[PDB]
């Protein structure tokens, strides 16, 4: 677990926790009828724009994780050809 | 890469702005908040 | 309220977000699995 790998796993967990909280907050608001009455339509407009900004971040991280696991396989394949044939 | 419908997203925006809130209700929520926080 | 059509719109949008992330996760899982297969 080098720095590059560690910063990603950490930066990836904080966005994961945000997204988790934001969704649950929204689902609960839209869950019951009486619950929606306790928030204005412009609160949704916020929540929506907040969850999306997070989603975009999460999607970016998952994409970069895909890139890392890809070089891992390539290096791993490189070494194998060197020492195993 | 991630596919998400943009037309649907801005459509959600419109519906949110179009819909208006009753001022009398808007104030009841504010009061409730202040109290619920203090 | 809130409007029911705006609810189905929101639900569809959030569902699209999940499908997007899940897809990426699936690609990652494939990568990890193929590593073991080499």
């Amino acid at each position: 677990p080098a720095d590059y790998f560690r910063i990603l796993v950490q930066q990836f967990e904080v966005q994961l926790q945000q997204y988790r909280q934001q969704i649950e907050e929204l689902e609960n608001h839209l869950a019951t009828q009486a619950n929606n009455s306790h928030i204005t339509p412009q609160d949704l407009s916020m929540a929506m724009q907040k969850i999306y900004q997070t989603f975009v971040a999460l999607a970016a991280q998952l994409q970069s994780i895909h890139e890392n696991v890809k070089v891992l396989k390539e290096q791993y394949l490189g070494y194998r050809k060197m020492f195993l044939g | 890469s991630y596919y998400i419908d943009a037309d649907l997203l801005r459509e959600i925006k419109q519906h949110l702005k179009q819909q208006q809130e009753g001022l009398s209700h808007l104030i009841s929520i504010i009061k409730d908040d202040l109290e619920d926080i203090k």
